[PDB]
C-alpha cells in the first residue's frame, strides 16, 4: 500500500488509495541518493550524499 | 536648373496636365541617373535630390487632390510611374548614391503610405528592386556581417524594425516571392540580403517589445503568430536549402542559435540542418570551426526536446582543439562545456581525459585563454574531487618516518615509473590520464603573466571554496587586460 | 538539403508513435526521396511495415501517405 | 548517460552573508535589522515552502523576497508591524 | 566471477533464481549464472536506460513483467517468458529517471 | 628643444652622423628639470625616428653614433625616470592606437628597437612594473596575432624572441606564445603536413627545400633586421636557412636558460620533438637538431617525470 521517493534533502512516502504524501523525511544535510525497504516492510534505508 | 524649374512650376500649378508633365519629366529621372551612373552629376546629384523632393511633393499634392474615369486613371497612373522611377533608381544604384538612394526610399515610403491610405503589390515591387540592387562593397562581406549594403541595410534599420505589420507582410511577400520562381533564385542570389535584414533582433515574434503601426488600419497582421513563424520557417528552409557561403554560414549558425529559436517552427527540420552541420568535418581550416556554433544549437535543442547524437562525449573530445583557443567563439563553448559537464553520471576516466587535453591546451593556449580555462579546470576538480590522486599521488611523495625498506621501494616505483597517458586515443574513457600527473599545470605554476601565476597559487593552495563566478572570469582579452592593467 | 533521415532512424530504432506521427505528418517529396536515400535498408522495412499497420488503423491518413 | 538539474552554499543578500543549510524563516531572521514573524509572513507573502532550507529558492524567487520586504507598505504590511 | 557489460551498467536486478539484467547504456543484456552466460540481450532503447524493476505472480493475463525506463518518460515492458519481447510502452516528455511497478 | 620636430629639425640640418654630439651639447648646456625630460622626451623619438628611416651607414659610422645615443639615454634615464615612463605610457597608447587601425601595416623596427632597448635598460627582473609587464604582454600579443605569412614578419617574430630572451635569461619566466610561435614556424617551414593541423598557421607558398649547404660560411644570425626585413621580400634558401637557424638558436638559448627549470619541458618539446624529428628524417644532416635533441633527451633522462604534490600542505593548528 505505499512507496518511498527520493529528491533534494526529502523522502517522501505516498499511499496507493490516496496517492499522497503520506510520510516527509527533511532530516538529512544534502540531497538523498538511494531509498530500499526491508522485506519486513519497516525500516527504510537512505544513501545520502555525506557517506 | 530644369528640375527646380519643373519643381516651381508644379508647385504653382491644365493643372493634371502639368501634373502629367512633371512626372513625365521624373519618370526621364530615370534615364538621368541612368547616366548619373556613369557621373552622378558631377558625383553631387544635387539636381537629381531636388528633383526627387519635387516628384514626392507632387505625389503628396496628387495623393490630396486627386471624365472621371480618365481622371482617375491618369492620376494612378502618374503615382505609379513616379514610384516605379523611385524603384528603378534604387534599383539600378550600383554606384554609391547615398543621397540619391535615401530620396528613393523616402519618395518609395510616402508613396506606399499614400497608397494604403488611398488605393502589397506596390511591396513586392520595392522588394524586387532592393534585391535587384547590388553593390561590389556589399556582396559577401567576409571579414564580418553578411552584406555591407546601403539601401536595403538603412530599409532596414529605419524602416524594418518599426513596423511589425508591414513585417508579417514582409514575410508573406517573401513566401510568394520564393514560390515565384525567378524571385526565387534572385533570392538565391541575395541571400546575404536577408540575413542583413534580419540579424537586427527586434522581430515581431520578439515580444519582449512593441512595434508601432505604419498603416493607419492595419489588415489583419496579428491574424496568427504560429503563420508568422510558419512563413519564417519557409523563408528560413528555402534559403538554408539554397546557395550557401562560409561567412553567410556562420551568420545563419549565429542567427539560429540567439534569435531564429524564437521564430522558427520546425524544430525537426533544425535538427537535421544543426546534425549536419556538426557532422561537417573537412579539410577546409575555415570550415573546421562550424561545429562550435552547431553544438551550440544542437544542445539547446536538447534541452529544448529531448533527441539524441550519439557518442557525444566522444565528439567533444574530437571537437577540444587548439584551433578553438584561437577563434573568439571560445567563451560561449566554454558556457557549453559548463552545461555538459555539469552532468552527475561522467566519470574519472572522462573527467581526466579532458583535464588532460585542457592541460596540453594551456601548455599551449594564449594568456586570455589561459584565464578562461583557469575557472573551468578549478570548478571540474572541485565538482570531482577524485582526481586528488593525480593532483597529488600519496605513494609518490616521502616522509622520513617510514622504513629503509620502503624507502628503496619508493625508489625502485619512481625509476619504473612511466607515463601511460594517451593523446591519439579518441575515447576519453579508455585514455589512461588517471595516472599521468600535470607537469603542465607545474608550468602555469611557473607562468610569466602576474595575474595567471596568482590563479596558479590559487590552483596550488588547497581548494576552500566552490563558487568561482566562471562568467565574471570566462570572458577577457588582451585589450581587456591592458586596460585592466593600466587602470 | 532538409531531410529527416536521423530522426526517421530514431524513430524506429525506437518505435515512438507519437514521435512517428509528427514525423509522419510532412508532405514533401524532395524531403521523402532525401530521407529514403539516406535511410537504411531493414530500418526503411521496418518503416514500410509501420505505414502498413497505420494505414490498416487509420486508412483516413493513407492519403499524403500513399507516396512514402 | 548524461543528466540535467537544477542548490546553493553561504551567499550573500542585503550586503549579508547567510549559509543555505539553514531554514528559510529563520535565515531570513539572522538577516539583520529584521525577526521571527517579520521573516515568517515576508516568507508567507513570498509565498515560497516554509519547510524549506536556503540551498534552494533560485533567484527569481529570492529577487520576489527582496523586494516584498524592501517594500513592505507597498504589501498591505501594516503599520503596527512596522518597525 | 564477473560477465562483461561494456557500457557503464547502471542496473543489476536478479530477475530469475537462474538468471539477471545488466542493464546499462543503451541497450541492456539477460544474462544466465548456471551457463555463465548472456541468453539474450535488447538494444531497442533510445538513450540511456536509467532504471529497471521486475513484477510476477500477479493478477495479471501476463505471467511476469520486466520494466524498463530509459530518460525519455520512456518506460517499456519486456516479459522474460517470451525472451524479454517487446509488450507495451509508455512516453511522458520529461526524461524519466526511475520507474517502479506495485 | 620645446618641439619634438623642431629638434628634429634642428638635428637634422646640424648632422645625421653627429646628431648625437648635437644632442649631448644642448643637454650639457641646459643641465648645467622640464626642459631635460622634454630633451628626452625628443630623444626617444628621433632614435625610434631614425630607426625606421635609415640603416645605410655601416657600424663604424652609424651603430657607433647609435651607442652613443644610447649612452646618453642611459644618463638621462639614470637622472630621470617617471617623465621617461610616462612618455612609454604614452607611447603605448599610440602603438595600441596603430595596430587596431592597422594590424600590420602600422608596425615599426622603431618599436622593435625601443622594446629591445626597454629591456637593457630597465631592471628586467621585476615581476611587476609599469613598463616592463604592459611592454610584456604588449610584446606577446605582437608576436602572438601577426598573421605570419612572410619572412618580414617571422625576423619580426625571431627579433621578439631573442628580446624576450634577454628578458627570460634576467627574469626566467615561460612564454606558451613562444613555444605556439616555435610550432607555427616550423609547420610553416616544412608545410611544403599530416602530423600537424592543430597549430593553424597562416601561408602555404613558403617551405624549405633540400638545396642547402648549412655550412659556417653560410649566413648566420648577422641580424641586420632594419636591412633584412625590408630586403627580405626577395627570397633566398640562404636567408631561409639563415633566419630557420636564427629562430632554431633562439629557441636552443631559451631552452638552455629557462626551459630546463621548466617542469613540463618534455611535454612542452613533443610537438616540437615531432617536428625535429620530421626535419631529421627529411634531411639527415642537421647537426644543430641533432644536438638539440640530444640535448632534450638528456633532459629526459635526468628529470623526475613523477606525479607531483600540489596538494600537499600543512595541517592547522
Amino acid at each position: 500500500h505505499d512507496f518511498a521517493v527520493t529528491s533534494s534533502t526529502r523522502v517522501q512516502i505516498f499511499s496507493s488509495r490516496t496517492r499522497q504524501v503520506i510520510k516527509t523525511f527533511s532530516r538529512f544535510k544534502d540531497v538523498v541518493y538511494s531509498a530500499s525497504f526491508r522485506s519486513d516492510g519497516k525500516l527504510l534505508c537512505a544513501g545520502d550524499a555525506t557517506g | 536648373m530644369v528640375l527646380l524649374i519643373s519643381e516651381i512650376k508644379d508647385i504653382a500649378k491644365k493643372q493634371y496636365n502639368s501634373i502629367i508633365k512633371l512626372i513625365n519629366e521624373l519618370v526621364i529621372p530615370e534615364n538621368v541617373t541612368q547616366l548619373e551612373e556613369d557621373e552622378t552629376e558631377k558625383n553631387l546629384r544635387f539636381l537629381v535630390m531636388s528633383l526627387f523632393q519635387i516628384f514626392r511633393k507632387l505625389f503628396s499634392r496628387g495623393d490630396l487632390t486627386l471624365l472621371e474615369k480618365e481622371q482617375f486613371v491618369n492620376w494612378c497612373r502618374k503615382v505609379y510611374e513616379a514610384f516605379k522611377t523611385k524603384l528603378l533608381a534604387i534599383i539600378s544604384d550600383i554606384p554609391f548614391e547615398t543621397s540619391l538612394g535615401l530620396d528613393s526610399l523616402d519618395v518609395y515610403l510616402q508613396l506606399a503610405e499614400l497608397e494604403s491610405t488611398h488605393f502589397n503589390k506596390t511591396f513586392r515591387k520595392l522588394i524586387i528592386a532592393l534585391w535587384s540592387s547590388n553593390m561590389g562593397e556589399i556582396e559577401d562581406v567576409k571579414s564580418s556581417g553578411a552584406s555591407e549594403n546601403l539601401i536595403i541595410v538603412e530599409f532596414t534599420e529605419k524602416y524594418y524594425t518599426k513596423f511589425a505589420d508591414i513585417q508579417y507582410y514582409f514575410q508573406s511577400e517573401f513566401n510568394q516571392l520564393l514560390e515565384d520562381p525567378a524571385y526565387q533564385d534572385l533570392l538565391l542570389k541575395n541571400v546575404g540580403k536577408w540575413l542583413a535584414l534580419v540579424n537586427h533582433d527586434k522581430h515581431c515574434s520578439s515580444v519582449d517589445a512593441d512595434l508601432e503601426i505604419f498603416v493607419p488600419n492595419p489588415p489583419q497582421a496579428i491574424e496568427n503568430e504560429s503563420k508568422f513563424k510558419s512563413n519564417f520557417e519557409k523563408n528560413w528552409l528555402s534559403l538554408l536549402n539554397g546557395q550557401l557561403s562560409l561567412q553567410q554560414y556562420k551568420s545563419i549558425l549565429l542567427i539560429l542559435h540567439k534569435r531564429i529559436i524564437p521564430h522558427f517552427h520546425t524544430p525537426t527540420k533544425l535538427m537535421d540542418f544543426l546534425t549536419d552541420s556538426y557532422n561537417l568535418q573537412s579539410s577546409n581550416k575555415n570550415a573546421g570551426v562550424v561545429p562550435i556554433l552547431a553544438l551550440n544549437g544542437l544542445f539547446e535543442l536538447m534541452k529544448r526536446f529531448n533527441l539524441e547524437y550519439p557518442n557525444f562525449y566522444m565528439k567533444l573530445y574530437q571537437i577540444i582543439n587548439p584551433d578553438l583557443m584561437h577563434v573568439k567563439y571560445r567563451a560561449r563553448f566554454f558556457r557549453l562545456m559548463d552545461v555538459f559537464l555539469s552532468s552527475t553520471h561522467l566519470s574519472a576516466h572522462l573527467v581526466a581525459s579532458f583535464i588532460k587535453k585542457l592541460a596540453r591546451l594551456t601548455l599551449e593556449s594564449p594568456p586570455s585563454a589561459i584565464v578562461t580555462v583557469i575557472p573551468f579546470i578549478y570548478n571540474l576538480i572541485r565538482k570531482h574531487p577524485n582526481c586528488m590522486i593525480m593532483l597529488h599521488n600519496p605513494a609518490f611523495i616521502s616522509n622520513p618516518f617510514q622504513t629503509p625498506d620502503q624507502v628503496a621501494n619508493l625508489k625502485t616505483l619512481k625509476e619504473n615509473y612511466v607515463d601511460p597517458f594517451d593523446v591519439h586515443e579518441s575515447d576519453p574513457e579508455l585514455t589512461h590520464a588517471l595516472d599521468s600527473s600535470l607537469w603542465e599545470l607545474a608550468s602555469l605554476m611557473e607562468h610569466y603573466h602576474p595575474n595567471v601565476a596568482t590563479l596558479a597559487k590559487i590552483f596550488a593552495q588547497p581548494f576552500k571554496k566552490l563558487s568561482y563566478n566562471m562568467e565574471d572570469f570566462l570572458d577577457w582579452n588582451y585589450d581587456s587586460l591592458l586596460n585592466a592593467e593600466s587602470s | 538539403t532538409g531531410t529527416v533521415t536521423v530522426i526517421l532512424s530514431q524513430a524506429l530504432q525506437s518505435n515512438d508513435h507519437s514521435l512517428l506521427e509528427t514525423v509522419l505528418n510532412n508532405r514533401d517529396e524532395r524531403v521523402i526521396r532525401d530521407t529514403i536515400f539516406r535511410l537504411k535498408p531493414a530500418l526503411a522495412v521496418i518503416l514500410l511495415e509501420r505505414l502498413a499497420e497505420r494505414i490498416a488503423r487509420q486508412t483516413h491518413r493513407q492519403g499524403p501517405l500513399n507516396v512514402w | 548517460s548524461l543528466v540535467v538539474q537544477e542548490f546553493q552554499h553561504i551567499l550573500r543578500l542585503l550586503n549579508t552573508n547567510v549559509d543555505g543549510n539553514i531554514k528559510i524563516v529563520y535565515a531570513l531572521t539572522t538577516i539583520k535589522g529584521v525577526g521571527r514573524r517579520y521573516s515568517n509572513l515576508v516568507c508567507k507573502k513570498a509565498d515560497v515552502d516554509l519547510h524549506k532550507r536556503a540551498g534552494e529558492l533560485t533567484q527569481e524567487e529570492l529577487e520576489r523576497i527582496v523586494q516584498i520586504m524592501q517594500n513592505p507598505t507597498h504589501y498591505k504590511i501594516p503599520a503596527w508591524f512596522l518597525n | 566471477y564477473s560477465l562483461n557489460h561494456d557500457q557503464p551498467v547502471e542496473n543489476v536486478i536478479a530477475v530469475s533464481p537462474t538468471q539477471i539484467v545488466s542493464c546499462g547504456g543503451n541497450n541492456f543484456k539477460v544474462w544466465d549464472l548456471t551457463s555463465n552466460k548472456k541468453l539474450y540481450e535488447r538494444g531497442n532503447f533510445n538513450k540511456a536506460v536509467t532504471c529497471l524493476d521486475y513484477v510476477e505472480n500477479f493478477d495479471s493475463p501476463m505471467q511476469s513483467a520486466l520494466i524498463a525506463s530509459s530518460l525519455d518518460g520512456h518506460v517499456k515492458v519486456f516479459d522474460p517468458l517470451d525472451n524479454f519481447q517487446v509488450k507495451f510502452g509508455w512516453k511522458f516528455s520529461g526524461p524519466v529517471l526511475s520507474c517502479a511497478v506495485s | 628643444r620645446t618641439h619634438d620636430a623642431l629638434l628634429d629639425q634642428v638635428k637634422k640640418l646640424d648632422l645625421d652622423d653627429h646628431p648625437k654630439i648635437v644632442k649631448n651639447i644642448i643637454k650639457a648646456y641646459q643641465p648645467k628639470k622640464e626642459k631635460l625630460g622634454k630633451f628626452t622626451a625628443v630623444l626617444l623619438r628621433h632614435i625610434i625616428f631614425l630607426s625606421n628611416q635609415n640603416y645605410l651607414k655601416n657600424v663604424q659610422s652609424f651603430k657607433r653614433t647609435q651607442n652613443a645615443l644610447i649612452s646618453i639615454l642611459k644618463s638621462l634615464s639614470e637622472k630621470y625616470n617617471r617623465e621617461l615612463s610616462e612618455e612609454c605610457r604614452d607611447y603605448i597608447n599610440e602603438m595600441q592606437a596603430r595596430y587596431k587601425k592597422n594590424h600590420f601595416d602600422a608596425l615599426s623596427n622603431g618599436d622593435l628597437v625601443f622594446f629591445s632597448i626597454i629591456g637593457i635598460l630597465f631592471s628586467t627582473s621585476d615581476q611587476y612594473h609599469l613598463v616592463i609587464t604592459p611592454a610584456l604582454i604588449l610584446m606577446s600579443q605582437f608576436l602572438e596575432q601577426i598573421k605570419f605569412n612572410s619572412l618580414k614578419r617571422i625576423a619580426f617574430g625571431a627579433v621578439l624572441v631573442r628580446i624576450v630572451s634577454q628578458y627570460q635569461r634576467i627574469s626566467k619566466r615561460y612564454i606558451p606564445e613562444v613555444v605556439y610561435f616555435f610550432q607555427k614556424i616550423l609547420l610553416t617551414f616544412i608545410v611544403e603536413p599530416l602530423d600537424f593541423e592543430n597549430i593553424r598557421l597562416d601561408s602555404y607558398e613558403l617551405g624549405l627545400p633540400l638545396d642547402v649547404d648549412f655550412t659556417k660560411k653560410r649566413s648566420t644570425i648577422i641580424p641586420l633586421h632594419t636591412l633584412s626585413t625590408m630586403d627580405t621580400e626577395a627570397h633566398p634558401v640562404d636567408q631561409c636557412v639563415s633566419v630557420l637557424l636564427n629562430v632554431m638558436e633562439s629557441l636552443d638559448a631559451t631552452i638552455s636558460t629557462v626551459w630546463k627549470s621548466l617542469p613540463a619541458f618534455n611535454e612542452i618539446i613533443l610537438p616540437i620533438q615531432q617536428l625535429l624529428s620530421a626535419y631529421t628524417s627529411k634531411y639527415s644532416d642537421f647537426e644543430k637538431p641533432r644536438n638539440i635533441l640530444n640535448k632534450v633527451e638528456k633532459l629526459t633522462k635526468f628529470t623526475e617525470h613523477i606525479p607531483l604534490a600540489l596538494q600537499n600542505h600543512k595541517p592547522v593548528s
